[PDB]
């Protein structure tokens, strides 16, 4: 029979030519006699080239390749979180079987315009310079953006950790399910990662998807796909999914060393035609539904790795394009002392204000005019010793806000926190401090308002801003602060 | 099962079997030859023919001449009596010493550990080596890159860490030479002798070598890495105690693979390379590790091409690795050695949780200094030092003798700096580079701090400037 | 000659012309 | 420095550190 | 002060068409190294 | 007739047809599969086998699955009833409202017009915004490139020149978005009903929208303009309309035709850009232009790679464009809205010959005292505090309330006629109104708004 | 190819035919061209001077017998004056009677005009230097094969020396043109091209060239081949593909660079770029 | 004089061989006659682009910029034929295109090694005004050379490109700065190196119509001797545009007369 089986011609670099299996459909999993799993995705004349699903030392010329009418999905529900899993699914952590009562294709098209509604609810990342600066909300997709070890993980890593206030919490709008998907790391790095979320409490909320350096090609291609439709399940049932890809540069080459090995056509950096289509199908299912399709929503945060700053390579262009938003990293920032390494100038997020709270609202756009007006001067900062007091000022309340924006790893702060740090740079408290001790000022204090005025923070979050009563007392507090701690 | 050669073109060797047909990764010999020939299953090309990889030489071949199929992939000599011994590809002895004397043997393939077994403990391994140790530590067990252009130090570099390192250790070391110059593995296999590492005489060698040189066709350069850490592999999983497992160079097994991807019918990726290149790398570097079973503590020294730390094959090492030292020819230049890039080296465990506060803020501080001076430079080579502020020109004079106390006479390094070699203890790095960014210096010349060990040193040699 | 140099000249000129015309001022 | 031919044009006492630096 | 005024006026308009001549110079090697990769890459491929 | 499916390879299809074969461009639609699947003929392989490029994902096709050659291009509904209405590449209805009952057909692919049927006319395409009429002016048939990123209110400008030009000439306007980000496109879609450029309830919508969704493969991508181009040629040559046609964007447009031009095999030209990359701009953006029916113009938003204006994408769009339209961060910081830069835009048609004696005089003088503001910044005389007091009540004239920001502001929005423009910045560069106040300049419609703002807060 | 000390004094061809016109080349020794650099064990570390005569080399990049080390730089830096210098030198030990102090010189010349080989013996002629030098000179108009051949025919001469217990010098003048030459071939034998057309292995074609200059222990005579291979760069640009490639074989390389030339410094070593 | 011609309106073919038809009537005049043979080619760069044309339509790999695998020995067996011999002379001289203005361009790359005397000419140098536009540091000989051209000779024109090497490697702070910022020492070397530059230009009998002077022939002493001059601050005190478009020295020295 040549209609639902076939027989392999010729075996190489992950790539199996198939005489036979005239049935095939585009894209469908066939069986090697192994037991080995491939996928169709060349239909030519004279033979199937069917993508290697692990070595090729089990496949040899004349092996018999079947049509199982497999169906390529994967497990989905509530059982997966705090599981870590391969691109199909199968359990890894050696927990025994996900106790899956659901599953879902791993190849499904994005919602279209009319299931969505306006992005509007906050998604808090717990770091400064994102919610103030690069505000992301549910169904967004914000891409992570920089070279290597300039700090792009740790951003997806903070966040993930972040949630879990809302997921203990008891209000039925503000939790928020992770998905982290790694694809071409080495293991021992996701194995560091996931002890990370363990001693934090995070995996219990987190499903771990890990296609990781020594998985074949197409199960790499595959992984950030698998992880979306689990994510899906979130939004289609009215709850909230933060999915993040780390990262979408290792799954371009993936799908670059198949194509190229399918022998079709090579094009900007070698990648094919449809590395754009690629990415665009993946990141266009990060959606929020409206009310009449369950209000849910699923968030992408797409990881990017540039070299040497370039951010105008092919796959970064694409990425870019693609996203609603950008934060972008750099190893200049990161060295002078700017951790999170974010360019604040460059960034962006065009869902904007619509993702803040008011109380968020109130503080971050104050301090984005000033930034923007110190960054204009700030070249000059250190060559105007006689300059007038006008650009004196600006670069004073400058380099001050962006001290304020400095921040350590694994502690993402409650948007009340933040908002009471932006205020006293904002409304001009810091401006006699030395630059150079700002960050562990901030430190002390907060320390000391979350200890002891506690009060406080609960009225700017239950009043949803800083009032004057609110303003009185952070006036008090961190003036007779300032004083004991700059001796 | 036999075959027949059916075509030869350069290290690529085509064989037809009229029967059975070699899977692929399995190792064929060729009758005939006064020396073994290996040729390694590549592919299956269609009409019983197979595509293979010669480990020698083909030199010699022809058309018709019959080949074996041994039925398993190349497989070498592991165990405590490949100690003290040296190795090539295939698993013969190339150190003049008759047989290894051992019948445990061991496939080059082998599958990576998966994700269940990995180990996430990481603590400090001290070098004595002040820029490693204080801007990006290495930890025991962990997976250490040491990336740079043609003779920028790396190579140096590594033999200083087996000097500091594996000398007072307390387990087994595999050394492999991939691609590199055999009078170097000359050089360093009468040295191990000197020094007593390995012993020609009695049983208390502790480092097995594992050698597959420039000299050598793509074939063997594209294996001796695998041969290489499957000797390590041995010692990890059937023992249990540490292992120390240094590569020279990395880069080569990659380099091996592009030789002979056109010839393999491979349309070329970016920059010429093969477009197996991520996963060709990721089903080897996966091996390399600790495991719950074991921990291998690796070294890897990897070749930039071109000096381009962009180019494909050092780019796609970097993920691989959890403490990554960088050498740059634009330090090398100026003659600070090591040639450490302060601003494009990291590790893993540099994170004040693990080092403690004041490694880090050091550390940091260090860094800043140097990223601080760096962004000045041009605007001070144009305009001027008298144009800076106070601020600035003690940010400066202080990052250059910074950048001075971050080098450092190496034992090995003794016949090219013509300076006692120094080892200086974590304890006094800390403090030394404290002190510098703390101004506690400022009054002593620049070159009081150039190519000493500790900062008592840099004041010794500041008296000594005077007259 | 190579990118990342003409990068590096680039960021240098373009803090000189800042600089310089704030001398200028 | 950087205000052209001043301190050249005008080059044991001296008014100004170009002065004594160019002398 | 006159001095000064002048010749970092002149300083500055050096620095602007150094820029430009030198972005320009950036551009078309931004360019001809796509151009020459992709060559090499259709020269290996056919 | 009906073809047999002899390859997929991604989004390129391989069709054998026993008889006559479909001519290149033609549209297949492929047998039995739920939604549908159209393929256009790219190519003749020979041995009676035709290449495709797929409109929609090819997943489970088999060989030997049925096509059927329809006889033409993709044709797509044209006429009254588009407006208001989304449609995909394929003229399918994606807004879930039901068939767009249309009583004419048209083929997506039609040449552009002849030389004989060419305008020499050169005319002023009244927007009825300050500061592009004055400064930098749409022509009839021009293409105009738009700049800026998001943030600087491109959509607010884009519903309200849908919105003037429909209510000063009577013209309708055609949105395609190419690589529409389907979040934005709903945002867009919701916007433009809130706006009133789109009314789900009667027929005077003002917009007919087509959408090529960026999760669409590369073939659907880089037809979908021409499909947006073929509803706006119907209210031209068969209405005698003068149509607006936004392009958002152009250089997903580009990018769409490398792409296909990768997936045929076809070799890569400079900078990975298609060998065709003129000829696939040109033949599009040849049949935007002034006929003796009437005319359609377009605004193109335009994405300018890596910042290179000498890179082959932009550099191919400019030889196109007419006029610019920059929107600036800078000016909508400054609370200037629009956030045109006046300075920045400009327009081929700014010309004493075509625009009035009268029109280029009076926009010579307002660029000229922006510029001598600017001057003037660094550092004055009784002169230079005329310019400098002038300027500043120029600038703030140049703003203007917009019909569409009315439910979300609740401050009247105004379409300025050309004359009322002109003669507006004419009396404040004669110093006519330097006797009242500034602000009173700020966020106006006609002058007459400005002196009774001055005349009220006195 | 022909081999021994009837050589000496003599220009050849890339096969070792006399083309001089001194008459015909009679060797009691002959030796293959294509054999494999010896192993770890027949070596011992580099320890004898070889001695250019030159102070900045000799002081700052010092080089020894059996070690390789390139001469690396953009057109008339003074890359072949570096070689030229160094035979010349060795006439102070070769008009001697110790032979273990003896250096005797191979010039591979690859890819060079006929006139300029002409004036280069010329030269070594005059300052009687050509007794104890063999000339292997495959030009530019000879075919591509022969200047691929070149280097590895004079590298058959010197390993001669070598293997028993004698000291040999050779230069490769240039490997840039070797490289061009090999790529001809390559590409009309239909190989695919890699980085800038060059074959895949442009690499190996060096490294095992370069591998067989190296220092012998006693057991295999004590003898040695020291090598100096030529680059020529482009517009200075020593961190280039092919130049980092032979950097990265050679124990070391002497650059040279125009500015400095004009300056004055002659040589126009680059002393923190050169190393040994 | 004989003449062959094979211009840009043939096809490559024709282009390709016509610089062998040049070469096979000069060796018989060299060989068959033994007497001293010029040997004028304008443009030998066309003879290597025929080539790359042709070897794209037979079929070849392309080797690097496009150009024909057999670059460097089809010009190797043109060039070779191009030379003197025991039994005659051609003194050569071949224009070289240099396309885009890329001397590392495969083609002038592989030329240089072709040749005795190299006279390379910058289009910055001709847009600053200076004819013959030659680049005094990128233009070499092989008997440059004290042994050849006596030490006097040699230790001029060292002299000259020092100075020229010191203005150099000065461009980028003067580019921004001016050359008023530098030291004394500097600005010294600045105005003698800007005097040289300009003495270095000369007016051609042939480049009448464009520079409006005379043209000027100067003999080998008179040049070392002007130059020598200058080096020696011996016109020191005149005026940088009195060198320019010249013959000998007197005319620097009467041209300055004239301004003051």
């Amino acid at each position: 029979d040549l209609e639902e089986t076939g027989r392999v011609l010729s075996i190489g670099d992950g790539i199996a030519r198939v005489h036979g299996l005239r049935n095939v459909q585009a894209e469908e999993m066939v069986e090697f006699s192994s037991g080995l799993k491939g996928m169709s995705l060349n239909l030519e004349p004279d033979n199937v080239g069917v993508v290697v699903f692990g070595n090729d030392k089990l496949i040899k010329e004349g092996d018999i390749v079947k049509r199982t009418g497999a169906i390529v999905d994967v497990p989905v529900g509530e059982e997966l979180l705090g599981r870590v899993v391969d691109a199909l699914g199968n359990a890894i952590d050696g927990k025994g079987p996900i106790g899956s009562k659901a599953r879902r294709r791993v190849g499904l098209k994005a919602p279209g315009i009319i299931p969505r509604i306006s992005v509007r609810e906050p998604m808090q990342t717990g770091i400064k310079a994102v919610d103030s600066l690069v505000p992301i909300g549910r169904g967004q997709r914000e891409l992570i953006i920089g070279d290597r070890q300039t700090g792009k993980t740790s951003i997806a890593i903070d966040t993930i950790i972040n949630q879990k206030r809302f997921n203990d919490g008891t209000d039925e709008k503000k939790k928020l399910y992770c998905i982290y998907v790694a694809i071409g790391q080495k293991r021992s790095t996701v194995a560091q990662l996931v002890k990370r979320l363990t001693d934090a409490d995070a995996m219990k909320y987190t499903i771990v998807v890990s296609a990781t350096a020594s998985d074949a090609a197409p199960l790499q291609y595959l992984a950030p796909y698998s992880g979306c439709s689990m994510g899906e399940y979130f939004r289609d049932n009215g709850k909230h999914a933060l999915i993040i890809y780390d990262d979408l540069s290792k799954q371009a080459v993936a799908y670059r060393q198949m194509s190229l090995l399918l022998r079709r056509p090579p094009g900007r950096e070698a990648y094919p035609g449809d590395v754009f289509y690629l990415h665009s199908r993946l990141l266009e299912r990060a959606a929020k539904m409206n009310d009449a399709f369950g209000g849910g929503s699923l968030t992408a945060l797409p990881v990017i790795e540039t070299q040497a700053g370039d951010v105008s390579a092919y796959i970064p262009t694409n990425v870019i394009s693609i996203t609603d938003g950008q934060i972008f990293l750099e190893t200049e920032l990161f060295y002078k002392g700017i951790r999170p390494a974010i360019n604040v100038g460059l960034s962006v997020s065009r869902v904007g204000s619509a993702a803040q709270t008011r109380a968020m609202k109130q503080v971050a756009g104050t301090m984005k005019l000033e930034l923007a007006q110190y960054r204009e001067v700030a070249a000059f900062a250190q060559f105007g010793s006689d300059l007038d007091a006008a650009t004196q000022q600006l670069l004073s309340r400058g380099v001050r806000l962006t001290e304020l924006l400095k921040q350590g790893q694994y502690s993402p702060m409650a948007i009340e926190e933040q908002v009471a740090v932006i205020y006293a740079g904002v409304r001009g408290y810091l401006d006699k401090l030395e630059p150079s001790k700002i960050t562990k000022f901030e430190n002390a204090f907060l320390s000391h308002v979350i200890s002891q005025h506690q009060a406080l923070l609960s009225k700017i979050r239950t009043d949803g801003k800083i009032s004057e009563e609110s303003d009185a007392k952070l006036k008090e507090i961190v003036t007779n602060f300032l004083a004991g701690f700059e001796a | 099962t036999t075959g027949r050669i059916v075509a030869v073109i350069g290290a690529v060797v085509d064989v037809q079997f009229d029967e059975g047909l070699p899977p692929i990764l399995n190792a064929l010999e060729v009758q005939g030859r006064e020396t073994r020939l290996v040729l390694e299953v590549a592919q299956h090309l269609g009409e019983s023919t197979v595509r293979t990889i010669a480990m020698d030489g083909t030199e010699g071949l022809v058309r018709g001449q019959k080949v074996l199929d041994s039925g398993a992939p190349i497989r070498i000599p592991v165990g405590p009596e490949t100690l003290g011994r040296i190795m090539n590809v295939i698993g013969e002895p190339i150190d003049e010493r008759g047989p290894i004397k051992t019948k445990q043997f061991a496939a080059i393939h082998a599958e990576a550990p998966e994700f269940v077994e990995m180990s996430v403990e990481q603590e400090i391994l001290v070098t004595g080596i002040k820029v490693v140790d204080l801007l990006a530590p290495y930890a025991k067990g962990g997976k250490i890159g040491l990336f740079g252009g043609a003779g920028v130090g790396k190579t140096v570099l590594i033999m200083e860490l087996i000097n500091n390192v594996a000398k007072a250790h307390g387990g087994y070391s595999v050394f492999a030479g991939v691609g590199e110059r055999t009078r170097e593995g000359n050089d360093l296999y009468h040295e191990m002798i000197e020094s007593g590492v390995i012993n020609l005489k009695d049983a208390t060698s502790k480092v097995a070598l594992v050698y597959g040189q420039m000299n050598e066709p793509p074939g063997a350069r594209a294996r001796v890495a695998l041969t290489g850490l499957t000797v390590a592999e041995y010692f990890r999983d059937q023992e249990g105690q540490d292992v120390l497992l240094f590569i020279d160079n990395i880069f080569r097994f990659t380099q091996a693979g592009s030789e002979v991807s056109a010839l393999l019918g491979r349309i070329p990726s970016a920059v010429g390379y093969q477009p197996t290149l991520a996963t060709d790398m990721g089903t080897m570097q996966e091996r390399i590790t600790t495991t719950k079973k074991g921990s291998i503590t690796s070294v890897q020294a990897i070749y930039v091409p071109a000096d381009d730390l962009t180019d494909p094959a050092p780019a796609t090492t970097f993920a691989h690795l959890d403490a990554t030292t960088v050498l740059s020819r634009a330090i090398a230049e100026l003659g600070i050695y090591p040639a450490v890039d302060p601003l494009d080296s990291t590790s893993r465990i540099m994170d004040p949780n693990i080092v403690g506060s004041e490694h880090y803020d050091v550390a940091r501080g260090v860094q800043k200094i140097l990223q601080d001076y760096k962004s000045l430079q041009d605007i001070i080579a144009i305009l001027g030092m008298d144009e800076l502020s106070e601020e600035d020109k003690l940010t400066v004079s202080r990052a250059r003798k910074i950048q001075r106390f971050l080098s450092q006479p190496f034992q090995v390094a003794e016949v090219f700096t013509g300076h006692l070699g120094k080892l200086v203890p974590l304890k006094e790095t800390i403090k030394g580079f404290q002190q510098i960014l703390a101004g506690e210096y400022d009054h002593l010349p620049e070159q009081a701090f150039y190519m000493v060990g500790p900062i008592e040193e840099a004041v010794a040699k500041a008296d000594k400037l005077a007259e | 000659a190579t990118l990342k140099d003409i990068t590096r000249r680039l960021k240098s000129i373009k803090n000189i012309q800042k600089i310089t015309k704030s001398m200028k001022m | 420095g950087l205000c052209g031919a001043i301190h050249s044009s005008v080059a044991i006492i001296g008014v100004g550190d170009k002065i004594r630096s160019i002398l | 002060q006159s001095a000064r005024m002048t010749a970092m006026d002149n300083a500055s308009k050096n620095a602007s068409e150094m820029i430009d001549k030198l972005t320009l110079t950036f551009n078309r090697t931004r360019q001809a190294v796509i151009t020459k990769e992709l060559i090499e890459i259709i020269s290996g491929a056919a």
